[PDB]
């Protein structure tokens, strides 16, 4: 099916918001995610489906649509920033903690503490003398940031966004991730184990998402390697051979801009990138813990509680074996010529 | 049963 | 190595026990399991490592050596004892509880209860009519037994299997098992999760072990199969194909005769074959539930412990996904392009 | 990880 469709034309004739070139080629196929008014009755269905959606006009962010380099730098205060630095486009993410129970990784991008100051010199530098080294601040944001930025997060509008926790009955909100990228910038496919709302104020994202019942296409990391959660295909060069049930995916896909805001369902795969010559893009998430597991368990299983409970056995056989190495070679001798 | 299906809270944030 | 070696000579020059023909030929190596005197320490120091030992006079059982048909049929009471019936000379044990499991499980042997002196009546109808039918009879001693039956199960070596379960650390008796076969029955390659005494009385047993640490070339039915801890193996036919790690099992053996005891360890797979054209053979086994797991777990694990683990692993599952038919989907799904 | 080793008790008897 289409995949974000024909562009969007901003108000005031300023023209297509992007272009088809700004879009990375890739070899499966994808329809749209639907684009809806908070209004809209449908768009309640499929959050409370938990199915993602683009709502165009919810307001969540609405004072940081103001916010630039500019701006931030003057105002978000003298704390330290984590700034991501890589030879190529890809931002595979890795947990730190995991990497002493594999001493063989070594990791593409590398982080980097600095200041806000320092991350606008550094894009500044990078640009100036053409340099192809890319850069991408991801900090949480905290009680460190300027009076301006507070009172910017201050006018978020809260009154939705905490209707739409409680009518999900989700936990509490548990951060707002800072997104500041380069165009071009591609954070591969992963998922994450918490609600995702996903607020663009400052360029264009495209955003593929796969639903969790694809878990068989998409082959995560082992759960103690530094990559859990990301899938191990090289979107740009799939290995068929590894990976074969990669030519079975289907996406869904959108490009958000300033203003949307799209929910990303807990387990559901996305990608993301920011489109290519598109300047740079600004993004804050909100996350927030999913609902308890009900007491009176439903059968049929829905696919992210099959893919909750892969991953606890997971966890479990690296306690029991005292080593996470041996998780393999045991779940191999427990299916081989028994279950395959 | 109710062990097993228990979700954790793992995001990418360093 | 040699098998179970150069047979012995019974005592007032009456002969070999047995000859080489009369044991089954097999695809794989084995060496000879020890002979040892109850009173040697060596006997002690394999018991204490849970390795097997063949005791030659414990006495465990003396009283019972005396037995025959005749001598059963007449003081055995008239309870009701397990036949099983089979066209072949492999008796695959099946669990009739989990059969409801998997519908499309037939068992080639068929339990039928009867009276002992029904049983000796069909030996002797088939032995008379040259039927290529064959019986085995498989049922655990209790309080029904006749009073010269008491008399002997008093008069066994209490005092020595007493000491044994103490200083192992071992449970409560859980059970005896009085098997009676026919020359040429067949028990095929299983584990058990108890403890096993296996005192021989009458007619001799070829008993082939294996340690745990072969649960890799063995190839045990799903644990919800009907077949659970029965190797899928076809000893007389292999299938290399399947179960291509059967190429590098290597055994334990030795041949039992009456007043010989055989520990067979926890977890320890084994294959027993009453002697072809040996007549009738008569076992009594005695069942040890095993010590409790220590509270401080001691890395690395011992191999029965890595059964152990993949055991539960399946039965969590089972229970997770409610339905054993799930088990496998969900692991290959867990495994493929993740740890293969 | 107690659990996971925790061993059981089937034997062949019916
Ligand atoms: O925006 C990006 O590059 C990545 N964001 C996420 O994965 C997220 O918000 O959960
Ligand atoms: O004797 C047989 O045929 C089988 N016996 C056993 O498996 C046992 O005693 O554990
Ligand atoms: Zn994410
Ligand atoms: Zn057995």
């Amino acid at each position: 099916a289409s995949g974000s469709g024909e562009p969007r034309e901003e108000a005031g004739a300023l023209g297509p918001a992007w272009d088809e070139s700004q879009l990375r080629s890739y070899s499966f196929p994808t329809r749209p995610i639907p684009r809806l008014s908070q209004s809209d009755p449908r768009a309640e269905e499929l959050i409370e489906n938990e199915e993602p959606v683009v709502l165009t006009d919810t307001n969540l962010v609405y004072p940081a649509l103001k916010w630039d380099l500019e701006y931030l730098q003057e105002n978000i205060g003298n704390g330290d920033f984590s700034v991501y630095s890589a030879s190529t486009h890809k931002f595979l993410y890795y947990d730190e903690k995991k990497m002493a129970n594999f001493q063989n990784f070594k990791p593409r991008s590398n982080r980097e503490e600095m200041k806000f100051h320092e991350f606008v010199e550094k894009l500044q530098d990078i640009q100036q003398r053409g340099g192809e080294e890319r850069l991408y601040l991801q900090q949480t944001l905290n009680d460190t940031v300027g009076r301006k930025i507070v009172m910017d997060f201050l006018g978020f509008n809260w009154n939705w966004i905490n209707k739409q926790q409680g009518k999900r009955g989700w936990g509490q909100l548990t951060s707002n991730l800072l997104l500041i990228g380069m165009e071009g910038n591609v954070t591969p496919a992963h998922y994450d184990e918490q609600q995702n709302f996903f607020a663009q104020i400052k360029g264009y994202k495209r955003c593929i998402l796969f639903p969790p019942d694809q878990f068989e296409c998409l082959y995560p990391y082992p759960v103690h390697h530094p990559c859990d959660r990301q899938s191990q295909v090289d979107f740009d060069n799939p290995d068929y051979e590894r990976f074969p049930n990669f030519q079975n995916v289907v996406g869904y896909e959108t490009v958000v801009g300033p203003g949307d805001v799209l929910y990303i369902p807990m387990y559901w795969w996305h990608h993301i990138e920011s489109l290519l010559n598109g300047g740079i893009t600004i993004t804050v998430n909100f996350w927030y813990k999913g609902a308890p597991t009900p007491k009176r368990i439903e059968y049929p299983l829905k696919a992210h509680q099959k893919v909750a409970i892969m991953r606890n056995i997971e966890k479990m056989l690296g306690e029991a074996l005292g080593n996470p190495q041996e998780v393999g070679p045991l779940l191999n001798t427990m299916i081989k010529g028994r279950y395959n | 049963a109710a062990l097993l299906i228990a979700a954790g809270a793992d995001v990418n944030a360093h």
